[PDB]
């Protein structure tokens, strides 16, 4: 196994969140693209990241390439609801229990991205990444969409020093 | 709104 299977499958249970986003915009009529990447935001992500020791330009690209992933998975669903509108979810999402797994998800990749600083900066991290990836591809049962979501969202953890 | 940025946050509209 991976030394990053944890940060991924974090990552990839990170991205679930847009099936409740885009489930609660579309009855609401959201904009998808107001999505949260204003000043109050990276500002906290970049505080808790110096918190936790990581670059907070290293930690910024990572959610840049997260809320880029979640969005084009809602962007997805909306194309689905609109062609087949009886397939959208009946359910509404749960948005108080979901503020509280992305604030448990979001702790986990920062502690993950920390400790393991080490291999991201190394040369070993793209094959790490990679397997990695087919794992959680594997053990999480991604489809196709989730598949393309998880390598947009997890493109620059290699980019490390 | 309803954001996914780094936290998950919401205002009624």
């Amino acid at each position: 196994t991976s030394q990053l299977a944890e940060l991924v499958d974090a990552a990839a249970e990170r991205l679930e969140v847009a099936d409740p986003v885009a489930a609660f915009k579309w009855r609401a009529q959201l904009p998808i693209e107001d999505s949260g990447r204003v000043e109050q935001q990276l500002a906290k992500l970049g505080e808790d990241a110096r918190s936790q020791h990581i670059d907070p330009d290293y930690v910024t690209r990572v959610f840049d390439d997260q809320i880029r992933a979640t969005e084009a998975i809602e962007y997805s669903r909306f194309s689905d609801w609109k062609l087949n509108p009886a397939s959208a979810p009946p359910e509404p999402p749960d948005l108080s229990a979901s503020r509280s797994a992305i604030d448990s998800l979001n702790n986990r990749m920062l502690s993950q991205i920390w400790s393991h600083w080490s291999l991201l900066s190394a040369p070993s991290c793209a094959a790490q990444l990679d397997r990695a990836k087919r794992d959680i591809v594997r053990s999480r049962h991604l489809d196709s969409l989730y598949q393309r979501a998880l390598t947009t969202a997890t493109q620059s953890y290699c980019q490390a020093l | 709104y309803l954001w996914t940025y780094y936290e998950l946050i919401f205002k009624p509209c």
